[PDB]
Order: C-alpha cells, then structure tokens, then sequence
C-alpha cells in the first residue's frame, strides 16, 4: 500500500 | 486521502486471465478465418477501440458471436488476445506485420506504436 | 521472449471503472440492507473470494440479484466496490471497522491486512 | 514497454  | 494497493490492477488482470483459461463467464466468441476465440466482452472493450464501439452498439451488445474481417490473421489475433489478458506481447520478426495490422484494425494504439518502433529499428 | 506494457493492467481497470460509471454491460445487482450496487460479475470474482465462490456455483452464476448478509454495512460495501475498480481504498477512522468486517466477509485478504495494521497503530 |  502507498500514498498515491 | 485514499491509500492505493500497487499490485491490485495486475492481480485483477491475472484473475480475469484465470477465468478465461477455465472458460468461466465468457460471453462472446470472436471468429477469425474459421478459428474461434472465447472471451469476456468487458475485457475486449477495455483493451480495444474496435470492441468498445461494437459492444456499446444497442444491437451488437447482444450478439454472442462476432466475425472479424477475413484479412485478419488468426495468429495475430491470438497474440493480441493474450496481450489483453496479460500485458505481455509475443512480438517476433515472423509475426510483427500480422500483429501490427491486427492491432490497427482492433484500435490498440500502444501496440501499434511499439510495432512501428520495432519495424523502424530493422530498416 | 515477450515484451510487457507496464501501464496495461491499470488502463484496463480504469476502462472497466468507466463502463461501471456509465452502467455498460453490468450483469448483476448486489443488494446490501436495501441499497443496490450494479457491477460486473467478472470484476467482483477477480477481487473477492466470496464472489469468486458465488459466481462459479452452477446455480448462482445465473442470478441477476445477490443479497448480502444483513450485518453488512452499505457504506463499507461501497468503499470496497470502489477499491475493486480503482485500487484506491478510502480508509478513515470512522469507517475502518465497517470496511474490515466487510472485507473479511468478501474475502479480500490484502484489504483485511491493511485494516489490521492501521487498527494496531491506533491502540 | 519493458523486458519483464
Ligand atoms: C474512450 S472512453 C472508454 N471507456 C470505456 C472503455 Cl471500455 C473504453 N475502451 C477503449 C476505447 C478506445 C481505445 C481503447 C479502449 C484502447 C485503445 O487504444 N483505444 N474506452
Ligand atoms: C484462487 S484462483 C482464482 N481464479 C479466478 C478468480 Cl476470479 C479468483 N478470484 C479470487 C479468489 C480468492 C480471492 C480473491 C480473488 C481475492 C482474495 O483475497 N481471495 N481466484
Ligand atoms: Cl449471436
Ligand atoms: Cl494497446
Ligand atoms: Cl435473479
Ligand atoms: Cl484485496
């Protein structure tokens, strides 16, 4: 999971 | 403020290909010079400008069989159908002309672009 | 010896979401506490272990309406349906418990994992 | 396009  | 799962789109496509390989919920047969290819209308539309136009047509959206132009090579189609479900294109010296012609007909712009570049490199 | 187009899976999913937003070729209604959500069976199966089991069942594969367990929160479902079609999860303090419970029911393992981690960080 |  990432900060888009 | 959303979070994003990097591998999600790839995992979705991998599962769609698993459904294709087991013939699960396929809703159309694409006929190419007597060769038959089963697929999901939604995936075809998501990958091809031609299929997008066909399955948004009020009459054609209901067809279970689509016959392609007789000039379309079945091997070229098979390579492009594999690309649609995997992101991998099996481009070879012996098939590049048939692949580019089929991708131009199917309106798959990114495939047409890489074929043009690979052909330009060989001249 | 294939070549790969990096953005292909993301572009496919973006087009599938465009079809969902215009209600094109949606083939199922998911009912959650009287709220209705239209979607593509193939996308639901590709994202959820529960939908995969439902639509591979010889009787249920033919249903146009699926009713979820009454404990399922419609907002939690809506957030997960948006994640299925975009890879983006709108996870907030006020919805994390409903999102995790819905993802456990839908069998969406990667969502359950990030919810567990975000909850563990707050304690 | 890349070599996968
Ligand atoms: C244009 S809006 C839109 N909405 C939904 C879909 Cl399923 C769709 N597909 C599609 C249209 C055109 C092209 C492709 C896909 C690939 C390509 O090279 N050209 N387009
Ligand atoms: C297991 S083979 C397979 N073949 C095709 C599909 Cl459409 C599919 N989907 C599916 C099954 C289980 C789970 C998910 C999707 C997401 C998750 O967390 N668990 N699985
Ligand atoms: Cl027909
Ligand atoms: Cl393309
Ligand atoms: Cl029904
Ligand atoms: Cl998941």
């Amino acid at each position: 999971w990432v900060i888009p | 403020s959303c979070i994003q799962f990097t591998r999600h789109a790839s995992d979705v496509l991998l599962n769609l290909n698993r459904l294709r390989s087991r013939d699960i919920l396929t809703d159309v047969v694409i006929v190419v010079s007597r060769e038959q290819f089963r697929a999901h209308k939604t995936v075809l539309m998501a990958c091809s400008g031609l299929f997008y136009s066909i399955f948004t047509d009020q009459l054609k959206c209901n067809l279970s069989v689509i016959n392609l132009d007789p000039e379309i090579n079945p091997e070229g189609f098979c390579i492009l159908l594999d690309f649609m479900y995997t992101s991998r294109l099996n481009l070879r010296e012996g098939n590049i002309m048939a692949v580019m012609a089929t991708a131009m007909y199917l309106q798959m712009e990114h495939v047409v672009d890489t074929c043009r570049k690979f052909i330009k490199a060989s001249e």
